[PDB]
């Protein structure tokens, strides 16, 4: 009955202040709703990640996740992706690999979350822990988009790295995506 | 019992980049320990059990006083079984500690059980130790069963302190014994105890306070600082359970507001847009029924100045894994603050159907009772 | 006591059916083929446990099948018309581009028509004038009564089409060898919608010459459709023979319906223009919405645990199974056709999904009100009419499945609406 028409309340201004990029509101509500008897929920510590996610704040966010998980509830999807984000926006990719681990023991899957976290390093001016975490999920029998395998052989190419390029079109190829003029023309030019 | 301090302390060390040692976790849980935040201690042990260090002795025993200090008995038996398994022995303190949380709390039958294994163990009782087994048989309805103890304390040492006098004061007080029990305040107030045991009873009785006489009793209220929130927060909780039952409510339930302007009672009172509540979880029956008539003339003043009235108005009396359950109003707290709320005001604040443990009063209900 | 299973409640099928077959080079390992009212389908006999590569259940060859090539030089690979026979200039005399079953249609009337052909033994399986479920063999009160316009001006327009190339090619002065193929209208009729209804576009591989081709294959036209297959077909060049596989990792139990995919990816209005079913699980059916309100995408694919990419959506049984019965292909196909927006990671606000689900609830009952019937009346009338054309049951179904998507998408809003507030 009002169980719902509470939580509305509490949820609406929790998101609100989440929106803004505002932690302290966000820790306040939380202490307030759950004085008010309610436990907390996924859907709301969601908005306490993002609200450290939004400020760039990792330990905050690894403080938050830990508080979450240790109530003994599996976080949901969109907080381990903004959180994957979050770890290859910093180029931070060896805490990414256990946040995809901790996504895989909870029977979740991570291939968008590993592309997410390539495609974050990459755009990081971070390339070789990117060509490591691609070729570490590729061997796990992960697939990749066709967008992904294009930008990381143009950047190998463009920098001078032929070895990682190389094998990503192997990869590729072995995937069942043939190599086109493009591929090649880049290997052609760290051959040349 | 700085929680904000100890915080900006621990995102200094890891900004520096030295791993927090054993006694740091230690003071951590013991800093989170103390302010209602059962979540973040509970994170921090999970955080050193998970950074590369062994927990001793002393984590164990800060952490069962941590928990001790709502009253969360489960909480309590699932970190004592997991204490056998780590490989710690069980001394004095925990023992203690676990008595202590579970006097606020119900299940008194397991107190003189947990009392048999310590004399089982050799546990040596300690002075705390007997001071909790004659508190054992005082939330209960033995009054003439709780003077054994009384005349062991009497005998292996010196007349006890006052937090056990004025409570024994209060038990004769909720029985048929109003005049017998003068002649016992007069021994605590005739006595060859301390200094300061002296002054304290002559607060209580008489008129004793105006600017200048109330003003004696602030250096006795700002010397016992040397405790460090252990035995202060209990020296002003029994203080308002003997004051309040039987004497002035006006003169009683005057303490908090130089508590709260100290720093030792925190989260008494929750004031928001959204929601407005009184948490009594670390609170005896009466500074229970004090700080909820406290709470109620409190809102009642805001109420004809022009201020919009929350959403839902709570009483958080008991917190825990135990919330979600029907054996709560065994709780010794819960049957006098519903006896409280039921018989000084309407029938307006009732138990919440989605959480069991607490007071609460819808926005529309809480308008009738205030006009 | 016989196992309740679903091949159970039909009865097994003329040893006919296999025997002309089986004189030839085709064989059937462990299937069987089963037949009901609605038609020929084949099942499972035995328990496939899950391997790790694909098993085969039929061998087809390749001189048993008709097939007729994609591009302009028209190849048939099974030599059947003869050089100077005056067929081959009806099919020439078509566009290389728009309509292919022209020429199947052809090729099948001569097959009809030819001795020591396999077709004058299997034309007897095929599905009559009666019991066909193509709307090509359909009325104008049937087509009227499937209250889609563009559907219905389509199959007209096909009809006519049909008529037209029929009377254009088949006139007074045809020689006896064209005249006896189809001799009424309808017979040229039936032979398009045979060709257009159990065809296969598949790329084969004889000797040196790597092809795509339109094939009419005997005994994998019995294969239902299920957009969640069991099986695929495969062309083996070294044999000339088609074979379907089972996928690899799938568990086959017994009784089980083997099913393959005809037109992967396409919408249900294309099902019901060329094969004449309707499947109210479609997840690629769309509907359109013409508000401008915006659900958020994210927290919709995690309420209802539908995890991965925007190409491939799946539900992901083992976040919840029993509490998400309600996560078929009907939910998926929501999620893919309502309107939504996302902004990187920024949180939904409640008041703005809880505005916006009304919005779109309101659109659905609008659009929703604008067909003359409800779902329980045609609900009833499917059932009041035991026996009844082919065409007429199709159209219902496609008019109660239309409905059921509607009202699914109405719950799973509603079901959002009320679960994002945990």
């Amino acid at each position: 009955g009002t169980e719902k028409v509470l939580r509305l309340v509490f949820m609406e201004e929790l998101m609100e202040r989440a929106r803004n990029a505002d932690s302290k509101g966000v820790s306040q509500v939380i202490y307030d709703m759950i004085a008010a008897g309610l436990s907390p929920g996924p859907r709301s510590f969601h908005g306490f990640v993002v609200s450290h996610v939004l400020n760039r704040d990792n330990d905050g966010a690894m403080h938050a996740l830990r508080r979450e998980l240790s109530e003994g509830l599996r976080p949901l999807h969109e907080t381990f992706l903004a959180l994957v984000r979050l770890f290859g926006a910093k180029g931070l990719a060896t805490r990414g690999l256990e946040i995809l681990a901790a996504m895989e023991k909870l029977k979740y899957d991570i291939r968008q979350a590993w592309l997410v976290l390539v495609e974050e390093l990459v755009r990081s001016n971070h390339l070789e822990d990117a060509n490591k975490v691609f070729l570490k999920g590729a061997e796990g029998g992960l697939r990749a988009t066709d967008e992904i395998y294009d930008l990381l052989i143009e950047q190998d190419c463009k920098v001078g790295d032929h070895s990682n390029a190389l094998t990503i079109a192997y990869e590729m190829e072995a995937a069942g995506r043939m190599a086109t003029t493009f591929h090649f023309n880049c290997l052609l030019s760290v051959q040349a | 019992g700085l929680h904000d301090d100890a915080k900006r302390i621990l995102l200094h060390m890891n900004g520096q980049g030295l791993v927090p040692s054993s006694k740091v976790y230690t003071g951590v849980i013991e800093a989170y320990g103390q302010a209602a935040l059962y979540e973040e201690a509970v994170v921090a042990f999970n955080t050193m059990n998970e950074v590369g260090s062994r927990p001793m002795v002393e984590t164990f025993n800060s952490l069962i006083h941590a928990f001790a200090k709502g009253g969360l008995y489960k909480e309590s038996e699932a970190i004592w079984f997991r204490m056998g398994e780590v490989g710690v022995p069980r001394n004095r303190d925990s023992f203690n500690g676990m008595i202590e949380g579970y006097r606020q709390g119900g299940q008194f039958e397991e107190a003189i059980k947990a009392y048999v294994e310590m004399e089982k163990a050799r546990c040596d009782p300690d002075e705390r130790t007997l001071e909790a087994v004659l508190s054992v048989y005082c939330f209960a309805g033995l009054v003439d069963e709780s003077e054994e103890q009384f005349q062991e304390i009497k005998s292996l040492g010196i007349q006890p302190s006052i937090i056990c006098c004025c409570m024994m004061l209060a038990i004769y007080a909720k029985s048929e014994r109003w005049n017998m029990a003068h002649e016992l305040l007069n021994d605590v107030m005739t006595n060859k105890t301390s200094d300061m045991h002296q002054v304290i009873g002559q607060m209580i009785h008489g008129d004793f306070d105006d600017e200048n006489n109330w003003q004696m009793v602030e250096y006795v209220f700002d010397k016992l600082n040397s405790e460090g929130c252990g035995l202060s927060m209990r020296f002003y909780n029994t203080l308002i359970e003997a004051l309040w039952w039987l004497g002035q409510k006006e003169r009683a339930a005057r303490v908090l507001n130089e508590a709260t302007k100290r720093g030792l009672f925190p989260e008494l009172f929750r004031r928001n847009k959204l929601v407005w509540s009184v948490d009594v979880h670390r609170m005896w029956p009466g500074g229970a029924c004090t700080a909820i008539s406290v709470w109620l003339n409190d809102m009642e003043e805001l109420f004809h100045k022009g201020e919009e009235l929350p959403q839902l108005a709570s009483v958080v009396v008991v917190r825990g894994q135990t919330e979600k359950s029907s054996i709560t109003r065994d709780f010794p707290v819960a049957k006098a603050a519903y006896s409280f709320l039921k018989d000084t005001v309407s029938s307006s604040f009732c138990f919440p159907g989605w959480n069991k443990g607490r007071i609460v009063c819808q926005k529309t209900q809480l308008k009738r009772i205030f006009s | 006591q016989p196992h309740d299973t679903p091949a159970s409640q039909l009865e097994l099928a003329d040893p006919d059916f296999y025997k002309i077959g089986y004189v030839r080079s085709f064989r059937a390992y462990g299937i069987e083929f089963r037949e009901g009212p609605d038609g020929y389908g084949v099942f499972a006999s035995r328990d496939v446990e899950p391997l790790r590569r694909a098993r085969v259940i039929m061998e087809i060859p390749l001189e048993l099948m008709l097939t007729i090539s994609k591009k302009l030089p028209w190849m048939f690979f099974p030599d059947i018309i003869p050089v100077g026979h005056p067929i081959f200039d009806i099919i020439n005399s078509t566009n290389p581009e728009t309509d292919s079953d022209l020429r199947l249609a052809c090729l099948l009337l001569y097959a009809f028509d030819c001795k020591d052909n396999f077709w004058q033994l299997y034309g007897d399986f095929l599905p009559s004038d009666d019991e066909c479920t193509s709307f090509l063999l359909a009325t104008e009160e049937d087509l009227l009564e499937l209250q889609d316009e563009k559907l219905a001006s389509t199959m007209r327009e096909q009809q006519q089409r049909a008529l037209e190339f029929w009377e254009k090619n088949w006139h007074s002065a045809v020689p006896l060898k064209i005249k006896r193929l189809a001799r009424d209208p309808e017979r040229f009729i039936w032979a398009m919608c045979i060709a257009q209804s159990r065809s296969i576009n598949l790329q084969m591989r004889i000797g040196a010459l790597v092809q795509d081709a339109n094939l009419l294959v005997p005994y994998a036209d019995m294969m239902n459709h299920s957009f969640q297959p069991n099986c695929f077909f495969h062309w083996r060049f070294k044999d000339r023979m088609l074979e379907v596989m089972i996928n690899a990792g799938q568990r086959i139990r017994k009784g089980d319906e083997m099913t393959v995919d005809y037109m992967a990816g396409q919408k249900n209005n294309f099902f019901m223009q060329r094969y004449g079913f309707s499947s109210p699980v479609n997840p690629w059916d769309v509907i359109h919405f013409t508000g401008d309100a915006k659900i958020h995408l994210d927290t919709f694919l995690s309420v209802f645990n539908i995890s991965g990419l925007p190409g491939e959506y799946y539900h992901n049984s083992r976040l919840s199974n029993d509490g998400d019965s309600f996560v078929d292909g009907a939910i998926i196909a929501a999620a893919r056709t309502l309107p939504t927006w996302s902004d990187g990671d920024l949180p939904p606000i409640p008041s703005l999904e809880r505005k916006a689900v009304k919005e779109l609830q309101e659109e659905c009952h609008q659009m929703l009100a604008e067909f003359p019937t409800t779902s329980d009346e045609d609900q009833k009338i499917l059932d009041s009419m035991p026996d009844c054309r082919r065409t007429l049951e199709a159209a219902i179904k496609y008019r109660l499945h239309r409905k059921l998507l509607i009202e699914k998408v109405i719950q799973a809003l509603d079901i959002y609406q009320d679960r994002i507030l945990f």
